[PDB]
C-alpha cells in the first residue's frame, strides 16, 4: 500500500524578544537511519519581516512554506502594497493548512517576526491550523529534549530566589539577542548529543525593525 | 496506488570543480528475474542537464516522454530557444518536482526517485533529488536506493562539504564514481556489471558514456575459503 | 437516546419517553424531551442515534407545518406516519442513513379515533394498540398483554404505563431518569407534569 | 483538558483549563481554550483543538453578518444553532468538537448550548467537558445555587477546575476565567493552577491528602 | 551500530563505534561493545543488546570451564559451534548478530553469525546499521597480506564510515587486535572524533533556588551496639 | 495498554565529587487517573541505591526480591553488597526473565566503599546495563530527562551544588510530562553520610 | 534398571558414630602427605607427585589444580575422588556465584559450596 | 541460490553459486553452500542457511557415529539421515538439500530432497530460485556418462545461465568433483563463465 | 461488579459497596454484598470479572483463617494486604488471571490506628485515607479531596460518603442499588443498616 | 501459457501453446494465443484472458481507423496504442503482451509489454508462465539473421521444453510467420515436439 507521507526529521525553535525574534533550525535532513542532507535550509525569510519553518514532511513543508510565500505575493497585490502583520500572517496559514483536514499538511509550523507595536513575536501551528501566539516553542525530532530546558532558563521555572525557600519566584528580567542565541545554541547542541536525528548545522534567522539576519554554526556530523 | 513491476536500481552522482557527474546501471529488473539488460536510465535534456531515473520503468519511460514534450514546447514562439531561454537544471527539476507531488496528493505516485545533474547558465553545478514523495533536497554528493547506504559513504570521502568541490578535480570524481559502481554490483543483489555515465562540465559540456564496465574486480580471494566454520577441506 | 413507550386507549394516545441524555461517560442532562409537535392533533416521539434524531424529527416537524400552511388543513396521523416511514425508507439506502426510531401518537378528528404507530429506522410501519423501541418492549410488553383492554379510560392507561416504568426501573441496569409523559386526544396534546 | 459553564443569577460564569498534550507530551501549558466569538458571546474549546479554533471563529463571521443583515443581536439559540447545523454536515468524517456555546441576551437570558461533533445540541445550566469533567462535575453539584453572588460564583468555577487539574493528568497549566453578562463577557484574569493550588491549600483547609 | 572484523598477516583485528540507542534517542554515548569472550577470543555484537552481552558471557563462561577440563586454550571454531547451537535453538528470539576473532594453536579465525544460527568465513566483514558503509570502505581498500598497521587503519575507518554515514553509529572507535603468539591488545576509545564543544554558559544554579518541603538524615548503618 | 507507561513516574541519578545523587518523582496513577501522591520509587539496600520506575506492581515485587537477595547475600558474605556488584545481581535478575519480563527502568547509584568511587547504572527491561559517567535517566519522561541533564550537568559538582542541578533537572522534565510529578524526592549521597530532601513542587 | 538405592548408605550406629565418613577418613590417611602455610601477602599449597610408575608422565597428573584465578586446590586420598571435586567447583563458582554477580566467588563461599556437594554424599541415597 | 549436482562416468561433481543474500542485500558474495558430511558424501544446500548448517551438522554427527560402528555408510544411507531431519522437522525447517555421493561398489549418486522431506534418486538434480530458468538447458543438454571435462562445462555453464538471470545468485561457482581418484575442489571466476 | 469505595477517618474505617448484580441486559439481584471478613478486625471488599471476584475473596479469607488458627492470632492489617498483593502480582502472569480488585480496611490493634490498603488486579497496593476502583473515583475524589479531614469522626465520614453516593446517583449512567456501608474499628465490623 | 515471438531474416515468427486453465482444469486445450490486430501486425496474448481480448479488440479498432485515415501503420506504432491502454489502466488490467510485426521498411520487429505497461524493443521475446524456464535455453540457442526453418526449429524446441515443465502451459504449438511472402500458419502436434 501507498503511504503518501514520510518522516524528514530536523529539529526548530522560535524565540521571541523584547524587541526581535529568532527562529533555529538543523541543516539536518534525513530519511530512517540515512542522512539525505547536511545542509538543506529549513527556515525561510517569506517577506514583510515574517521568517518561517514547516518542520516534519518536507514535502509538504516546502509546499505550504511555498504557498504561504504566494500569499504574500497576492495580499500585496490585491491590498495596495500593504505590509502583512505578523498576527495576520497567522490566521493566514490556519486557513491553509485547515484547507487541507482531511488530508493533512504533516508539518509542525512556526513563524517568527514583529507584531504591530514592535515587540517579538511568534506564532506555533499544529497540523491542521490550531494555533498560537507563544513566548517560546521548539518544534520537531528534539523538542521533548528542549522545551523543559526552556522552561527553566527562559521562564525560570521552579528557580527561586535564595533565602527565600520557595516564597520568592526568580523574576523574569528580560533577555537580549545575544543572551537568547546562547540559549539556542546551547539546546541544539545538546539536542544534538542525544538525538540521532539532529546534527550538522545550525543555521538561526533573527529578525529586528532593520530587517532578517542570518547566522550559521557548525554541528557534530555523526 | 500501484506496485512497482520493472524496477531500475542506483542512480548515483556528486559535484566537482567545473560541474557534475550521474551514473546508473542498464538493467531493468522483474522482482529476482534479471529481465532486461539494455535499459538506459539516464535521459539527456538538452546539453546542459542529465536526468537519473530509479524504480518503476514503466513510469521511467513517461516520465522521458513527459521531458521530449518539454523540449518541444519549449521551443515554440521562442527564437532564443538554443540561447537564452533554453531549459535549465533548475527548470527541468522543479517541472518534474511539481509533477511527482501532486502525483503523490491524488495518491497516484510516479513509482520513482530521481536525480537531476547540471550546469547553470552562469556556470554554477546543479544537483538535486526528487522521489514518489515530492521529497526534494541537495547535497554535494547524492545518491538513490542502495547507492544512498553505499556510494554516498565513499563520494563523501571525496566531497565531505561545499568547500571540497573546487578542490576536487573530474579525474578524480569519475574515478570515486566509477568505484562505487563496482562497490555496488559486489553488494546490490538487483544491480548490474553494464552501466551509463554522464559528465556535464561547464567547459568541455555533455559528455555521455555508454557501454562502460565493472573491471578490476577481486574474486582471487575466494579459492581459500571453504565451509562455514569447522569444514578444511 | 434510550426508552420510549406508546398506549393507544379509548379515546387518546400516551407517549412516555425518558429524561436522560447520556454522553458516554457522564450523564449531561435529566430533562430532555425526547418529542416534537407536527401538528396540533400529532406527535411524535424518538430514538436513536445522537444529532440525527433531533435533526430528522425537526425536519419532520417542518414539512408537516408546511403542508398544514399551505393546505389550511390538517394531514390525518394515517398521512403523517406514511410520509415519515417513506422518509426513512429512502434514508436507509442514502450514502449516510438517519439511525433515527420513532412513535406516532396522534388523534384523527375525522374518524374520532386516537392511532399509534411504530416506525424503525429502516422504514418498518405497524399500527399498534401499544408499542415501544429498543429494549424498552422486552421488560413492559408482558405487563401490557396482560392488562391491556380496548376500552382503558386515559387515567387507566397511566396507571399501566406506572407499572410498565417500574418494571423498567427494577431490571434495567441503566438509569434513564424517569420519563416525560404526553397525551394526545381531540383537545389536542398536553403534558402530565407530574409523573 | 477541563472546560466548564454555568448559569446563574449573575448571568454565565466560564472556566477552562490551559492544558495541550500529544500523548504523554505537555504541548503547552497555555493554551486558550475560551473562544471569544465576539463582544458577547463564548465558545470553549475541547476535542479537536483546531476544529473548534477555526469553525468558532467562522460562526464569530456568520453572527457579524446576521447582525448586519437584520440589524439586531442574533440569540443564542441562532448562533449555537448555525455550528450544530454547520457540523451536522460534515458527520462521518472525522471532526472532533465538544463545546459550550454561552451568551446573555434579552429575550433568552444568559443561555448555554452543548454543542457536538456527532450533532447533539443541548441547552442547560451546568456543563462540564473534558477528560476532567468527572472531577468538576463533583465540586459544581454539590456547592451549585442559583442565588450565588458574581464573586462566588467565580470562585466556584475556578475551584471546580482546580479540582480536574489536580486528579486528572491531562488538565492543568492555569485557569481562565470568564464572567457574561447582557452588556458582554468580562475577562477575569489567568490563574497558575501551580500557585492556585497551596493558595486554595492553605486558605480553605482542603486537599489534606497532599503535604505543602 | 556499526561492527567491522579484518584479518590480517599474522592475526585479525575487530573493531566497533560506542553508541548505543533506544529509538532516536542516545543512551549511552560511550558504550562498549567488543565482549571478551575468552582471553584471546574477542566478538562484536549488534541488536538487541542485552541479547549480545548475555550470550557472550554465557558462552564464555561454557568456553573457561571447557579450557579447564581439557587442559587446552580455548578455539575460536569452539566459541562459534556453542554460539550457533544456542542461538539455532531459540529460532531467532534471543537477538544477538556477532561478530567473532580470536587466535588459537590452530591459528587466527574471523566468522559472523546471525539471530538465527547461520554462519559465515570471511577476510572481512561488517554487522549493524552501519554495515552497509562499513563494507563500502572494506570493499574500496581491502587487499590480500594486510599488515597489522594497515588492518587497523582499514577497520577503524570502516567503523568512522559507520559513525558519520549511519545514524544508528557515532561517537568513538574500539578496536581489539588478536596477533598470534601474542597477548590481544584491546585498544579502548583508539579513536576520539566526536568531543562535545564548550558550552556557551554554565548552568550551575545558586544554592537555595530550589523549594524544599522536609530535610532528614537516612540511615544507611546497621543497628548500632549499647 | 503499554505496561510501561500505565503508572507513570521518572527517576534520575547524576554523580558529583565525592558523591552521588538519586531522585524521583511521587506519582502513581491509573492513566489518566492520579492515584497516590506518596509512592517513592527511590529504594535502599545497604548504602547501595536503586531507583525502580515503569509498571508499579514490577516496582515493588523487585524492590522485594532485590531484598530478599541482599540479605541473603550480606548473611554468607558477611559484608553489605557494592553498587557495581549490584549492577550486576540486578542484570541478571531481569535477564532470567526474558522472554515475560518485568516492564521497569531500573537505575542503581552508590558509592563503593573501600574504593570511595561514586558510581551509578541505568538497565532497560531485559538487563542490559548503561554505566555513565556522568548522569542516568529513566521513566515516562526520560526524552525530557536527558535534554535537562544534557545541558545542566557539569562535572565534579559540589555536594550541595549537585543537589540543586538534580532537582532542576527533575522538576522541570516533570512539568512537561502528564504522567510524572504530585511531588518530588532528592537524595544526596556521601561515603558515610546520606541527606533526603522532599520538594516542592506544583500538584497537577 | 532404574537406581533403586533410594535411601542412605550412610547411617548412625548405636554409638553414634558415622561409620562410612570415619572409614572415608581412615582413606584419607593412607593418602600422600600435602600441607598448606599462609603468610602475610600470600598463602602456599604443596604436596608429593607419587608416581605409580617411571614410564608414567606425572606431569600431566595435576594434584594442584586451579579453582578459579584466585583459588587453587590441593588433596590427599583418592585421586579420582577429587578429580570429579574440582570439575563440580570449578563449574559452581560460575553457576551458583559468576553468572550472577559477575564476578568470582570468595575463597570461604567456594569452599562452602564444596562442602556442600561432600556432605550430600553423606546423606543421600 | 543456484545449486547442482550431476552423475558422470568416473563418478558425480557437485557445483554451485556463491551468492547469499539478505533481501537486495548480499550479505555474502564468497559463500561456500558445497559441504561435506563425509568424506566422499557432500551436499549442496538452499533455503534457510541456519536451518541447513543445523541440518548439515547434525547429519555430519550421525554419519561420524555411523562410521566408527559400521564403517563408511552409502550415499542412500547419507540421503536417508538428511530425510528424516527433513521430513520429521517439515513445519519448522526451511531446506532443500541435494545429496551426492562417491561409493565404488555404486559409484557416483545424487539424490535430491525438496521442501516437504520427500526422496529423489536422480541422474542429475538441480534446485535453489536460479534452477527456475535452466530446466529448459539442463534437460536438453545432460547426457549419462560424461567425461570430467565434459561434466564440468555442464554445470559450468548451466549454472552460468541460472547466475545471468537470478539476481539471488551471483559471485563465482564452485565445484566438488568426487571419484575414485580423491576429492577435488575447483573453482570459476566471473571473467570466465560471463563471457560464455 | 461496579462501584466500592473506601475512606479511613480517625479511629475507623468505612467501606461502601454497591448492591447490584447485572448480567448483561436485567438486573438479577439488588442486594448483593460485595465483601468478606478476613479476620476479626479486617475487612476486603472488591470488583471485577463475574465469578473471579468471590473465588479470589473467598480463598484469601480462607488463608488468613488459616494462619489466625495455626499462630493463634491475628495478622495485622499491613501484612494481609501484602500477602493479598503478592497473589495478585503473581496472579497477572498466570495462564488465566484474577480479573478482581480489592479494598482492605482494617484497624490494627497494636497500633490503634485504623488503615485503608488499594489493591487493583495487577498487584498495585497503596495505603490511603481514602480510595476507590474503576469509574468511582472519577466522581467522587474531588469531594474527598475538598472535605477530607484526617481527625473526622465516623459519622463526618459516613456524611461525607453520603455525598459521594449522591454525586454517583446523579452523574453515573448505571443504576448501582445503592450500598451496603461497613465500618471497621477497635470493636470489629459492624453493618450501617440504613443508608 | 508459453509465448514468444523470434525476428530473423526473412521477418519475425510469433509462437504459443493452446493451454488455458481455470486453476488445474484445462478449460480450453486448442485455444489460439496469436491473435490478429492488422494484416502483417500480430500479438501474443498472456494473463487475464478477458483483458488481453479486450484489449487486442481495441488496438484492431484503433489500427483500422488508423489505415483509413493514414495508411498501414508501424509495427511500432501497435506497440504504442497496446502500451497506453496497459499503463493507463495498469491497475485494473492483468496482461503481459508481445507484440510482433513485418514491414518492407522496417522488416520484422519485436516488442514486448510486460505487466506494469512498459515497452521494450527485442531481437526476440518469451512470455507467459512457462517462458520461465526456458530463459537458459533461449539465451544460449538464439542467433540473429537466422533462416525462416532454423527460427521454426528454435521455436519449437524452445516452447517445447517450456510445455514439458509447466503445467499451465500445453497442447498444440501454433505459430505465426509474417515476411514479405505473406501470412503462414503453423501448427505442430504433441506427437512431433514431445519425442524433441
Ligand atoms: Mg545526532
Ligand atoms: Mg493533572
Ligand atoms: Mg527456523
Ligand atoms: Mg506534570
Ligand atoms: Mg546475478
Ligand atoms: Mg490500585
Amino acid at each position: 500500500q501507498f503511504n503518501p507521507y514520510g518522516d524528514n526529521g530536523g529539529t526548530i525553535l522560535g524565540i521571541a524578544g523584547e524587541d526581535f525574534a529568532v527562529l533555529a533550525g538543523d541543516t539536518r535532513n534525513i530519511t530512517d537511519y540515512s542522512i539525505n542532507s547536511r545542509y538543506e535550509p529549513k527556515v525561510f525569510d517569506c517577506g514583510d519581516n515574517i521568517v518561517m519553518s514547516a518542520n516534519g514532511f518536507a514535502a509538504d513543508g516546502d509546499a505550504l512554506v511555498k504557498r504561504f510565500k504566494n500569499s504574500v505575493k497576492w495580499y500585496h497585490f490585491d491590498h495596495n502594497d500593504k505590509k502583512l502583520s505578523i498576527n495576520s500572517a497567522a490566521r493566514n496559514i490556519q486557513h491553509l493548512l485547515y484547507g487541507k483536514r482531511f488530508f493533512p499538511y504533516y508539518v509542525h509550523t512556526i513563524i517568527a517576526g514583529l507584531d504591530e507595536d514592535g515587540k517579538g513575536a511568534v506564532y506555533s501551528f499544529d497540523p491542521v491550523g490550531s494555533y498560537e501566539r507563544e513566548q517560546c516553542r521548539a518544534g520537531g525530532a528534539a523538542a521533548s529534549l528542549i522545551m523543559p530546558f526552556l522552561d527553566n532558563q527562559v521562564n525560570f521555572k521552579n528557580q527561586y530566589e535564595p533565602g527565600t525557600n520557595g516564597k520568592v519566584k526568580k523574576p523574569l528580567k528580560y533577555l537580549s539577542v545575544e543572551e537568547v542565541i546562547k540559549l539556542v545554541r546551547d539546546s541544539f547542541t545538546s539536542a544534538t548529543e542525544r538525538h540521532i536525528q539532529v546534527g550538522d548545522g545550525l543555521e538561526i534567522l533573527i529578525v529586528t525593525k532593520d530587517g532578517v539576519r542570518k547566522e550559521f554554526y557548525e554541528l557534530k556530523r555523526d | 496506488t500501484q506496485q512497482p513491476i520493472v524496477t531500475g536500481t542506483s542512480v548515483i552522482s556528486m559535484k566537482y570543480d567545473n560541474g557534475v557527474i550521474i551514473a546508473a546501471d542498464n538493467l531493468g529488473s522483474y522482482g529476482s528475474l534479471l529481465r532486461f539488460n539494455g535499459v538506459e536510465r539516464l535521459i539527456p535534456v538538452g546539453d546542459n542537464t542529465v536526468v537519473g531515473i530509479s524504480g518503476d520503468i514503466s513510469d521511467m519511460q513517461h516520465i522521458e516522454r513527459l521531458l521530449k514534450d518539454l523540449v518541444t514546447e519549449n521551443a515554440y514562439d521562442n527564437p532564443l530557444a538554443d540561447a537564452e531561454e533554453a531549459l535549465e537544471p533548475s527548470y527541468i527539476f522543479e517541472y518534474l518536482a511539481t509533477v511527482m507531488y501532486q502525483r503523490r496528493s491524488k495518491m497516484n505516485p510516479l513509482w520513482n526517485a530521481i536525480i537531476v545533474a547540471g550546469v547553470q547558465s552562469n556556470g554554477d553545478q546543479f544537483l538535486r533529488y526528487v522521489n514518489l514523495l515530492g521529497v526534494t533536497y541537495s547535497s554535494p554528493t547524492l545518491a538513490t536506493g542502495f547507492g544512498a547506504h553505499m556510494a554516498n559513504p565513499l563520494l563523501r570521502k571525496v566531497v565531505d562539504r561545499e568547500s571540497d568541490i573546487p578542490k576536487t578535480t573530474v579525474q578524480v570524481a569519475e574515478e570515486a564514481i566509477v568505484n562505487a559502481m563496482r562497490v555496488l554490483y559486489y553488494r546490490d543483489a538487483r544491480s548490474s556489471r553494464n552501466f551509463s555515465l554522464a559528465i556535464i562540465d561547464k567547459n568541455t559540456g555533455l559528455t555521455f558514456k555508454k557501454n562502460l564496465q565493472v573491471e578490476n574486480m577481486k574474486w582471487d580471494f575466494a579459492k581459500d575459503i571453504k565451509g562455514y566454520g569447522t569444514q578444511k577441506i | 437516546m434510550d426508552i420510549i413507550l406508546g398506549i393507544r386507549v379509548q379515546d387518546s394516545v400516551i407517549l412516555a419517553s425518558s429524561k436522560a441524555v447520556t454522553r458516554g461517560i457522564s450523564v449531561l442532562k435529566d430533562s430532555d424531551d425526547k418529542t416534537r409537535q407536527l401538528s396540533p392533533h400529532t406527535l411524535m416521539s424518538f430514538a436513536g442515534e445522537a444529532g440525527d434524531t433531533v435533526q430528522f424529527a425537526e425536519y419532520i416537524q417542518a414539512n408537516i407545518q408546511l403542508y398544514s400552511i399551505r393546505e389550511d388543513y390538517e394531514l390525518s396521523p394515517q398521512a403523517v406516519s406514511s410520509f415519515v416511514r417513506q422518509e426513512l425508507a429512502k434514508s436507509i439506502r442514502s450514502r449516510r442513513p438517519y439511525q433515527v426510531n420513532v412513535l406516532i401518537g396522534g388523534y384523527d378528528k375525522k374518524k374520532n379515533k386516537p392511532e399509534l404507530y411504530q416506525i424503525d429506522y429502516l422504514g418498518t410501519k405497524v399500527e399498534l394498540p401499544y408499542g415501544a423501541h429498543g429494549y424498552s418492549g422486552f421488560y413492559t410488553f408482558s405487563l401490557l398483554d396482560h392488562h391491556y383492554r380496548p376500552d382503558m379510560t386515559t387515567e387507566e392507561g397511566l396507571d399501566l404505563l406506572k407499572l410498565c416504568v417500574q418494571e423498567l426501573e427494577k431490571r434495567m441496569p441503566m438509569d434513564f431518569k424517569g420519563v416525560i409523559v404526553k397525551i394526545v386526544d381531540k383537545d389536542g396534546i398536553r403534558q402530565v407534569d407530574d409523573f | 483538558t477541563t472546560t466548564l459553564a454555568f448559569r446563574f443569577q449573575g448571568g454565565i460564569i466560564v472556566a477552562v483549563d490551559s492544558r495541550a498534550t500529544a500523548g504523554n507530551w505537555v504541548a503547552s501549558q497555555t493554551v486558550k481554550k475560551v473562544i471569544e466569538i465576539n463582544p458577547f458571546l463564548l465558545g470553549t474549546m475541547a476535542g479537536g483543538t483546531a476544529d473548534c479554533q477555526f469553525w468558532e471563529t467562522w460562526l464569530g463571521s456568520q453572527c457579524r453578518l446576521h447582525e448586519l443583515r437584520e440589524k439586531e443581536r442574533i440569540s443564542v439559540a441562532a448562533a449555537s444553532k448555525i455550528l450544530s447545523n454547520l457540523v451536522y454536515q460534515y458527520k462521518g468524517a472525522g471532526l472532533s468538537m465538544g463545546t459550550m456555546i454561552c451568551g446573555y441576551t434579552r429575550k433568552e437570558g444568559p443561555t448555554i448550548y452543548y454543542v457536538d461533533s456527532d450533532g447533539t445540541r443541548l441547552k442547560g445550566d451546568i456543563f462540564c467537558v473534558g477528560s476532567g469533567q468527572t472531577f468538576a462535575y463533583g465540586v459544581l453539584d454539590s456547592n451549585y445555587k442559583w442565588d450565588l453572588s458574581v464573586e462566588d460564583a467565580l470562585y466556584l468555577g475556578k475551584r471546580s477546575i482546580l479540582a480536574a487539574a489536580h486528579r486528572d493528568a491531562y488538565s492543568g497549566g492555569s485557569v481562565n476565567l470568564y464572567h457574561v453578562t447582557e452588556d458582554g463577557w468580562i475577562y477575569h484574569g489567568n490563574h497558575d493552577v501551580g500557585e492556585l493550588f497551596w493558595k486554595v491549600k492553605e486558605e480553605e483547609g482542603s486537599f489534606n491528602n497532599v503535604i505543602g | 551500530t556499526t561492527i567491522v572484523g579484518v584479518k590480517f598477516n599474522n592475526g585479525v583485528v575487530i573493531a566497533a563505534d560506542t553508541r548505543s540507542t533506544q529509538g532516536p534517542i542516545v543512551a549511552d554515548k560511550n558504550c562498549a561493545k567488543l565482549h571478551r569472550i575468552s582471553p584471546k577470543i574477542w566478538c562484536a555484537g549488534a541488536g538487541t543488546a542485552a541479547d549480545t552481552e548475555a550470550v557472550t558471557q554465557l558462552i564464555g563462561s561454557n568456553i573457561e570451564l571447557h579450557s579447564l577440563y581439557t587442559s587446552r586454550e580455548p578455539r575460536v571454531v569452539s566459541a562459534l559451534q556453542m554460539l550457533k547451537q544456542h542461538l539455532f535453538k531459540y529460532q531467532g528470539h534471543i537477538g544477538a548478530y556477532l561478530i567473532v576473532a580470536g587466535v588459537d594453536p590452530t591459528g587466527s579465525h574471523l566468522f559472523s553469525i546471525h539471530a538465527h544460527g547461520s554462519t559465515d568465513v570471511g577476510y572481512y566483514l561488517s554487522l549493524g546499521s552501519g554495515s552497509l558503509a562499513a563494507m563500502a570502505v572494506l570493499e574500496s581498500h581491502w587487499k590480500q597480506d594486510l599488515t597489522k598497521e594497515e588492518a587497523i587503519k582499514l577497520a577503524s575507518d570502516a567503523i568512522q564510515a559507520g559513525i558519520w554515514n549511519d545514524l544508528g553509529s557515532g561517537s568513538n572507535v574500539d578496536v581489539c587486535v588478536m596477533e598470534i603468539g601474542k597477548d590481544a591488545e584491546y585498544l579502548r576509545n583508539y579513536l576520539t572524533p566526536n568531543v562535545r564543544e564548550e558550552k556557551q554558559k554554565s548552568y550551575k544554579f545558586p544554592r537555595g533556588t530550589t523549594a524544599v518541603l522536609k530535610e532528614s538524615i537516612v540511615n544507611i548503618c546497621d543497628i548500632q551496639e549499647e | 495498554s503499554d505496561p510501561s507507561s500505565i503508572n507513570g513516574g521518572i527517576v534520575v541519578a547524576m554523580t558529583g565529587k565525592d558523591c552521588v545523587a538519586i531522585a524521583c518523582d511521587l506519582r502513581l496513577g491509573s492513566q489518566s487517573l492520579g492515584v497516590s501522591n506518596k509512592f517513592e520509587k527511590i529504594f535502599h539496600y545497604g548504602h547501595v541505591f536503586l531507583g525502580i520506575t515503569g509498571l508499579a506492581t514490577d516496582v515493588t515485587t523487585l524492590n522485594e526480591m532485590f531484598r530478599y537477595k541482599t540479605n541473603l547475600y550480606k548473611l554468607k558474605e558477611e559484608r553489605a553488597i557494592e553498587p557495581e556488584t549490584f549492577t550486576q545481581l540486578v542484570s541478571s535478575s531481569l535477564y532470567e526473565r526474558r522472554f515475560g519480563p518485568y516492564f521497569v527502568g531500573p537505575v542503581v547509584a552508590g558509592i563503593n566503599s573501600k574504593s570511595g568511587k561514586p558510581f551509578i547504572a541505568g538497565f532497560d527491561l531485559i538487563g542490559c546495563i548503561d554505566e555513565a559517567k556522568d548522569f542516568i535517566v529513566s521513566g515516562t519522561a526520560s526524552d525530557q530527562l536527558f535534554g535537562m541533564c544534557e545541558s545542566l550537568y557539569e562535572p565534579n559538582l559540589e555536594p550541595e551544588d549537585l543537589f540543586e542541578t538534580i532537582s532542576q533537572a527533575l522538576l522541570n522534565a516533570a512539568d512537561r510530562d502528564a504522567l510524572s510529578g504530585w511531588g518530588a524526592v532528592v537524595y544526596i549521597i556521601k561515603k558515610d553520610e546520606v541527606v533526603k530532601r522532599y520538594l516542592k513542587m506544583r500538584q497537577d | 534398571m532404574t537406581d533403586r538405592y533410594s535411601f542412605s548408605l550412610t547411617t548412625f550406629s548405636p554409638s553414634g558414630k558415622l561409620g562410612q565418613i570415619d572409614y572415608a577418613l581412615t582413606a584419607v590417611k593412607q593418602g600422600v602427605t600435602s600441607l598448606g602455610i599462609k603468610a602475610t601477602n600470600g598463602v602456599v599449597i604443596a604436596t608429593e607427585k607419587k608416581s605409580s610408575s617411571p614410564l608414567a608422565m606425572s606431569e600431566t597428573l595435576s594434584k594442584v589444580s586451579l579453582l578459579t584465578p584466585d583459588i587453587g586446590a590441593v588433596y590427599s586420598g583418592m585421586g579420582p575422588d577429587y578429580r570429579v571435586l574440582v570439575d563440580k567447583s570449578r563449574k559452581v563458582a560460575h553457576t551458583s556465584y559468576k553468572r550472577i554477580y559477575g564476578e568470582y566467588p570468595p575463597t570461604k563461599l567456594l569452599v562452602s559450596e564444596v562442602a556442600k556437594i561432600m556432605q550430600e554424599a553423606t546423606q543421600s541415597g | 541460490t543456484s545449486i547442482m549436482a550431476v552423475t558422470f562416468k568416473d563418478g558425480v561433481i557437485l557445483g554451485a553459486d556463491s551468492r547469499t543474500t539478505t533481501g537486495a542485500y548480499i550479505a555474502n558474495r564468497v559463500t561456500d553452500k558445497l559441504t561435506r558430511v563425509h568424506d566422499k558424501i557432500w551436499c549442496c544446500r538452499s533455503g534457510s542457511a541456519a536451518d541447513t548448517q543445523a541440518i548439515a551438522d547434525i547429519v555430519q554427527y550421525h554419519l561420524e557415529l555411523y562410521t566408527s560402528q559400521y564403517g563408511t555408510p552409502s550415499t542412500e544411507t547419507a540421503a536417508s539421515v538428511f530425510k528424516e531431519l527433513c521430513y520429521e522437522n517439515k513445519d519448522n525447517l526451511t531446506a532443500g538439500i541435494i545429496v551426492a555421493g562417491y561409493d565404488d561398489k555404486n559409484k557416483g549418486e545424487v539424490y535430491t530432497i525438496p521442501l516437504g522431506g520427500s526422496v529423489h534418486k536422480l541422474p542429475y538434480a538441480i534446485a535453489g530460485s536460479g534452477s527456475t530458468f535452466i530446466y529448459g538447458y539442463c534437460d536438453k543438454n545432460f547426457r549419462e556418462n560424461m567425461s570430467k571435462e565434459e561434466t564440468v562445462d555442464f554445470i559450468k555453464h548451466s549454472l552460468s545461465q541460472a547466475i545471468k538471470w537470478d539476481g539471488s545468485s551471483g559471485g563465482v561457482i564452485r565445484m566438488v568433483v568426487l571419484t575414485a581418484a580423491g576429492v577435488e575442489r575447483l573453482i570459476f571466476y566471473p571473467d570466465e563463465y560471463e563471457q560464455l
